[PDB]
DNA sequence: ACGTAAACAGGAAGTAA
DNA sequence: TTACTTCCTGTTTACGT
């Protein structure tokens, strides 16, 4: 049932199929739900975990909210330096 | 009822049950004191307002909001240690 | 001044050295830092191989902590099964 | 190739006094 | 007004496989 991908390939898989390479924490979430049902926003450890990604991976940059929607976080896109690369392996399956 | 977190952990760290297992002292004279088992002293403080499952998330707020007001702060570098300004 | 023992060696020491046979990852940490300056805690590659040490090593048995002390991580102990002999070796340059 | 849990910060909006 | 509380986003630490 688990995905068999890491939480970081995850998070970039949510980005590159946002329309602008962009995603707010709460954008990436829906988009990990929506993709697998296995990760309900019921139990919130998988939250916490990707959080965890974001703060740590450098190539996850921060990007300031607007004026467009106001509201909860600021906006997640890929370090252009190694993004295609990610976005490639981002559906590579665990052996 | 009635009572200030600041005054609840003090309470706790004076009463013999709860002197030691939950909270202690670190340097009694420097009114710097830590929390041992986090988690309970959370849920004890709760239930002074009933909610029962208090987490140490919640209630880690309620001392950070202590910071401002210059009643408790943070000893930055030692895991679960926060030191009073106030007291006799 | 890189200390002649195998990393599962120093674990065993710091084990034995403990009051009651059982140390967590930050006692062997430390007792390893006290013991030999060149394990700066500074750098961190030496803690995550200590780690890996004790995920793989059979012999080393984890003890899950309590509400007598919930705390930082739990407790390490050696299997009493080898636990003697490691102990003899422990200090085998 | 991380996984997972928890501490610690602070804005912002709710709730109670 | 003060005093936490719920909630969210984020950073950081620590342990274990």
């Amino acid at each position: 049932s688990k995905p068999p991908f890491s939480y970081a390939q995850l998070i970039v898989q949510a980005i590159s199929s946002a329309q602008d390479r962009q995603l707010t924490l709460s954008g990436i979430y829906a988009h990990i739900t929506k993709h697998y049902p296995y990760y309900r926003t019921a139990d919130k450890g998988w939250q916490n975990s990707i959080r965890h990604n974001l703060s740590l991976n450098r190539y996850f940059i921060k990007v300031p909210r607007s004026q467009e929607e106001p509201g909860k976080g600021s906006f997640w896109r890929i370090d252009p330096a190694s993004e295609a690369k990610l976005v490639e392996q981002a559906f590579r399956k665990r052996r | 009822n009635t009572i200030y977190l600041w005054e609840f952990l003090l309470a706790l760290l004076q009463d013999k049950a709860t002197c030691p297992k939950y909270i202690k002292w670190t340097q009694r004279e420097k009114g710097i004191f830590k929390l041992v088992d986090s988690k309970a002293v959370s849920r004890l403080w709760g239930k002074h307002k009933n909610k029962p499952d208090m987490n140490y998330e919640t209630m880690g707020r309620a001392l950070r909001y202590y910071y401002q007001r210059g009643i408790l702060a943070k000893v930055e570098g030692q895991r679960l240690v926060y030191q009073f300004k106030e007291m006799p």
